[PDB]
């Protein structure tokens, strides 16, 4: 399964075992709640059992009334999406004529129906509660029989049930102005979103990736409302479609690498700045940056296209020669010798600098390392903590193979009389540039 | 729905044995079952029950160690393996299981048996039956007999004329003398029945694989 | 474990008349509002069969002539009218606690009236003869008790050593027992003596019922 | 833990109102079961990575191994409180915090299969539907934040079981008291 390479060159570490499934694109759906219009009701008097349900057909017709108002590092590098076009985009279609018609029409005798739009596009489409049959085909006829004052309990309490759900709706619309993520329990019940994966234009593959993860699903979609015209409430369902999946993907760890003298000023560090995660797709590397909103599962990797950008597969050297040619691999430069540790997939880099306590403990033995200054690693095999100043890190558990690949330090080969110590994007080549004509300007005035 | 357990054991001692329980009418992901011994002339001991849909077990501490039961829903079938055996557990083992009930749980009671694995523990070798017919000595109505001597382990199987002659029959169960076992079976017939019609004892024995059938015949 | 004691170990009952067993469990067998007692019926051969669920409820398919009681450590099951067909052993079973226990059983017979049984003595096979045995085998059918003698004679002289006897269970249409008593001898021995005679005493009659042969 | 009974499909036709929604709230009820289920299957930049739940994922990982709940299961049958040693060596509490096999099991399914599915009494669907809430938001907070919680809401532990949490952790009394003064702060940690 998973492994991991410790670069004590470069300060930083690969893990490798992991598999893609990115989001690539969209896929929206219409939802529909088909609910009643009611005339007043006219139950007048405070008997007990008359008051509850007076009372509850109070609050559906309030809540109707309130969705009527209620329609009316490398980060920087990255570029601005709109996470919501395509499904808002449906939902302005839904707002003409005769269209809710349509959807209406469509799932008169069954509860899902593929709908042909104007604009032509076929979206699928789900009743999924029918308020309007309930209320005008059971429960009112069941207070003209009883006159409103139910002899039988239980249909007032069956009128809630299915009441609650249209009032929790109203609810978290009235609080996330109709367009929410994730999307909750009550827009999409779980068997609801596991049905919508089976009927869609998918592999099996990809629909039983989906549905063993709906909760990663789940929370990577997003819900529209749109309309209430009609005895219909509509909204669009918003899901992600994984168009990459099962390809080789790896995460970078990196850390400070400094030089080791204790003398308090006059220490001078480096950076990778490509931490994140990387996952190859059609030809090319697509790197995230931002390693924190990818999820992970298992071993198994939900990022999303949108927070990556579109790299050579040539980024792969920067691991193993950071000098090499064919790529120029991205490194920040200070003179701010603190110490912090990383905690990997399977260990934990740790850059202990100045004066710092820097140990690694176990869960029985007690302290069991202690580090010398400089970018080290440990494996999380006899490990459980690290403790580095007044901070206390827990490693992963995660069960797997890491491997340290000793080697000089990178920060060595610089001596600290031209180094630039002010770089917050720079490159190996940049570096070289700023070192070249920092050192012939000084060098040519003698 | 129908649980059909599997045919007769002999087991030496110290062996073991594992009984099959399949299940017919139903799926056993849905239901709960039971395994439950009976001693011949002991009383009814509940050995364990399992959830087949993920193998959770319980059984009594007595059993522990000795019995295992386990259930495979790919085949809707119930095991109980019974290991070590010595001479006390010779005994009947039944499934069981609720299904003639609305909601199935574990502490229900059991409405549907199984018709339950005669497990026998001895090291003694199996033995064919010899199969003897008896005619009346050389009134209105009379009554033949059949002899079925020394055979092991049990069960036989003996009917009268493949089964359609059944009124009028006793079968006595088998005894143990001097280490086989003795079964005889009688039939009564009107006289003007036999020796006009034919009358034919059936005698199958599984174990030592055998199968004959022997006319009554006058002396 | 919860012990449940079962009385009377057996009794008699007639014919349309109503009957009860007791079941006493060691602790209470109740959870909230229910009582975890089962009843069932078990004939010779055949897998117990569900009367009674918790502690009042009828088994689907079972005849309103059975019905349960009880509440706590105290439980009855009660069958009336009775019948010919519910000859049988019962059991009750708890599952309220782990692990399930059963009764240790009462053994139910019908009472019906006296009767004598009806004998046939059978000469040994001639299949036999030529093996080297010679069992000779003597049937007393459906009779009533259970309660019987018999005595093997051979040349007049009362012999024990070989006879081997089976009852069959009570007859769940008439009531009636049946057994078998088969005196096995080796054929030199059985072919040594002319006189085999099977002797029956049975509360019927104060005179045995005697059926003999004589070796042709 | 929560002690939990699984329901298996009931048998109830009719469409008595009554059956109606005690078919509805064993429906309701096996859902959240089969969702659990699926469940198991300016100078910010010079601060360093942690991971957060890398401990409370290794007392996890630990719970998934063949028979581990018997350990647990068996250790807080007679008392709500006890100590586990797992197979990696690590001893630690377990607390009951709620029984709702035995109201199900023991109360309600009997009832169930002795009235043939029409309960009489409405009023043991109502106490059904109340015994069963807590575990249908449990399941939902977990079911929409893909199993991890934070903060640590009072269905998740209600305020008692937090306050008597606390009383049993390897801390001073300091610790104590500054905690148990301050744990809505607690939960958000
Ligand atoms: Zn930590
Ligand atoms: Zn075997
Ligand atoms: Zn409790």
């Amino acid at each position: 399964n998973i492994t991991e390479e410790f670069y004590q060159s470069t300060c930083s570490a690969v893990s490798k075992g992991y598999l893609s499934a990115l989001r690539t694109g969209w896929y929206t759906s219409v939802i529909t709640i088909e609910l009643s219009n009611i005339k007043e009701n006219k139950c007048n008097g405070t008997d007990a059992k008359v008051k509850l349900i007076k009372q509850e057909l109070d609050k559906y017709k309030n809540a109707v009334t309130e969705l009527q108002l209620l329609m009316q590092f490398l980060g920087f590098l990255l570029g601005v999406g709109s996470a919501i076009a395509s499904g808002v985009a449906v939902s302005k279609v839904l707002h003409l004529e005769g269209e809710v018609n349509k959807i209406k029409s469509a799932l008169l005798s069954t509860n899902k129906a593929v709908v042909s739009l104007s604009n032509g596009v076929s979206v699928l489409t789900s009743k999924v509660l029918d308020l309007k049959n309930y209320i005008d085909k059971q429960l009112l006829p069941i207070v003209n029989k009883q006159s409103c004052s139910i002899s039988n309990i239980e249909t007032v309490i069956e009128f809630q049930q299915k009441n609650n759900r249209l009032l929790e709706i109203t609810r978290e619309f009235s609080v996330n102005a109709g367009v929410t993520t994730p999307v909750s329990t009550y827009m999409l019940t779980n068997s609801e979103l596991l049905s919508l994966i089976n009927d869609m234009p998918i592999t099996n593959d990809q629909k039983k990736l989906m549905s063993n993860n709906v909760q990663i699903v789940r929370q990577q979609s997003y819900s529209i409302m749109s309309i209430i015209k009609e005895e219909v409430l509509a909204y669009v369902v918003q899901l992600p479609l994984y168009g990459v999946i099962d390809t080789p993907c790896w995460k970078l760890h990196t850390s400070p690498l400094c030089t080791t003298n204790t003398k308090e000023g006059s220490n001078i560090c480096l950076t990778r700045t490509d931490r994140g995660w990387y996952c190859d797709n059609a030809g090319s590397v697509s790197f995230f940056p931002q390693a924190e909103t990818c999820k992970v599962q298992s071993n198994r990797v939900f990022c999303d296209t949108m927070n990556s950008l579109t790299l050579p597969s040539e980024v792969n050297l920067c691991n193993v020669d950071i000098f090499n040619p064919k790529y120029d691999c991205k490194i920040m430069t200070s003179k701010t010798d603190v110490s912090s540790s990383v905690i990997t997939s399977l260990g934990a880099i740790v850059s202990c600098y100045g004066k710092t306590k820097c140990t690694a403990s176990n869960k029985n033995r007690g302290i069991i390392k202690t580090f010398s200054n400089g970018c080290d690693y440990v494996s999380n095999k006899g490990v459980d903590t690290v403790s580095v100043g007044n901070t206390l890190y827990y490693v992963n558990k995660q069960e797997g193979k890491s491997l340290y690949v000793k080697g000089e330090p990178i920060i060595n080969f610089y001596d600290p009389l031209v180094f630039p110590s002010d770089e917050f994007d720079a490159s190996i080549s940049q570096v070289n540039e700023k070192i070249n004509q920092s050192l012939a300007f000084i060098r040519k005035s003698d | 729905v129908q649980l059909q357990q599997s045919g007769a054991e002999l087991v030496k001692p110290g062996a073991s044995v594992k009984l099959s329980c399949t299940a017919s009418g139903f799926n056993i992901k849905d239901t709960f079952f039971h395994w439950v011994k009976q001693r011949p002339e002991q009383g009814l001991e509940w050995i364990g029950r399992i959830d087949p849909a993920d193998g959770h077990t319980k059984y009594d501490p007595k059993f522990q160690g000795k019995a295992t039961i386990t259930a495979d829903t790919s085949s809707n079938t119930a095991f109980l393996q019974l290991s070590s055996l010595t001479s006390v557990d010779t005994a009947v083992y039944y499934c069981a299981t609720t299904i003639t009930a609305v909601v199935p749980t574990p502490y229900n009671a059991m409405d549907y048996w199984g018709q339950g694995t005669s497990v026998t523990v001895s090291s003694a070798s199996t033995t064919a039956p010899s199969v003897y017919p008896l005619a009346p000595v050389c009134g209105s109505s009379v009554t033949l007999g059949c002899l079925v001597k020394g055979y092991f382990p049990e069960p036989v199987t003996l009917t009268w004329n493949s089964g359609s002659l059944s009124s009028g029959v006793h079968t006595f169960p088998a005894l143990l003398q001097s280490g086989l076992y003795t079964l005889s079976s009688s039939v009564t017939v009107t006289s003007n029945t036999w020796p006009s019609q034919t009358i034919t004892c059936n005698v199958a024995h599984p174990a030592s694989s055998t199968k004959v059938d022997k006319k009554i015949e006058p002396r | 474990d919860i012990v449940l004691t079962q009385s009377p170990a057996s009794l008699a009952v007639s014919l349309g008349q109503r009957t009860t067993i007791s079941c006493r469990a060691s602790e209470s067998v109740d959870s909230f509002d229910n009582s975890f007692i089962h009843w069932y019926q078990q004939k010779p051969g055949q897998p117990p069969k569900l009367l009674i669920f918790l502690a009042s409820s009828l088994e689907s398919g079972v005849p309103a002539r059975f019905s349960g009681s009880g509440s706590r450590t105290d439980f009855t099951l009660t069958i009336d009218p009775v019948e010919a067909d519910d000859a049988a052993t019962y059991y009750c079973q708890q599952s309220n606690e782990d692990p399930f226990t059963f009764g240790s059983g009462t053994k139910l017979e019908i009472k019906r009236a006296d009767a004598a049984p009806t004998v046939s003595i059978f000469p040994p096979s001639s299949e036999q003869l030529t093996s080297g045995g010679a069992s000779v085998v003597c049937f007393l059918n459906n009779f009533y008790p259970k309660d019987i003698n018999v005595k093997w004679k051979i040349d007049g002289s009362e012999r024990q050593n070989g006879v081997l006897n089976s009852w069959t269970d009570q007859d769940s249409k008439d009531s009636t027992y049946s057994m078998s008593s088969t005196l096995t001898l080796t054929k030199d021995e059985y072919e040594r003596h002319n006189s085999y005679t099977c002797e029956a005493t049975h509360k019927t009659s104060t005179s045995p019922i005697v059926k003999s042969f004589n070796r042709n």
